[PDB]
């Protein structure tokens, strides 16, 4: 899934001094990451998660139908528990509690 | 002079393959590509001349080995 960015970044350490190889790897990383930037931009600009592949780090989860009436009354737990951060897919930039 | 002088254009046929650091039917590398054996039927003069030409082949082979070995292993940016 989102592990590709980690592989490219790990791969890019060895070719950090090679101009052509670094240019190609940087171009590939830039184009590949564009979807992730789209998800992040929509999340921070409109507060909407769009792509249903569960790729994005901010995991909004659906309430089960069996508990719909319960969660509607106690909206605090809906808005505090059913939004999570998927730690596996985070880059080192976001590996900070405050961010 | 042909009747009175014996030695193996045939050299130039197999020389390009040796120059590019590859094994040849009359020139064979050995000892991890550190020495090259000049065959029999190459009299003194031609062998002495080839010893100068083959300097490029062995040196290039060593450089190619280094490049292929350390292509993406070294971590330091300078190297």
């Amino acid at each position: 899934g989102g592990l590709l960015l980690q592989v490219i970044q790990e791969r890019m350490v060895y070719y950090k001094g090679d101009p052509t190889s670094l240019d190609f790897l940087t171009q590939l990383f830039d184009i590949v990451s564009s979807d992730y930037i789209g998800m992040l931009n929509q999340w921070l600009l409109e507060g909407v998660i769009n792509d249903p592949f569960d790729e994005f780090m901010i995991r909004e989860k659906r309430v089960p139908d069996s508990f719909m009436e319960i969660f509607q009354s106690k909206s605090e737990y809906y808005w505090n528990e059913l939004f999570l951060i998927k730690i596996d897919g985070l880059l080192n930039q976001f590996q900070n509690s405050t961010i | 002079i042909e009747p009175y002088y014996d030695t193996l254009q045939t050299i130039l046929t197999y020389l390009p393959y040796t120059m590019l650091g590859s094994d040849s039917k009359i020139f064979t590398f050995s000892n991890n590509y550190t020495r090259l054996e000049i065959p029999k039927d190459i009299n003194n003069s031609f062998s002495s001349l080839l010893r100068e030409v083959f300097e490029f082949a062995i040196l290039y082979k060593q450089l190619a080995i280094v490049v292929d070995r350390y292509k993406g292993t070294l971590v330091s940016a300078i190297k």
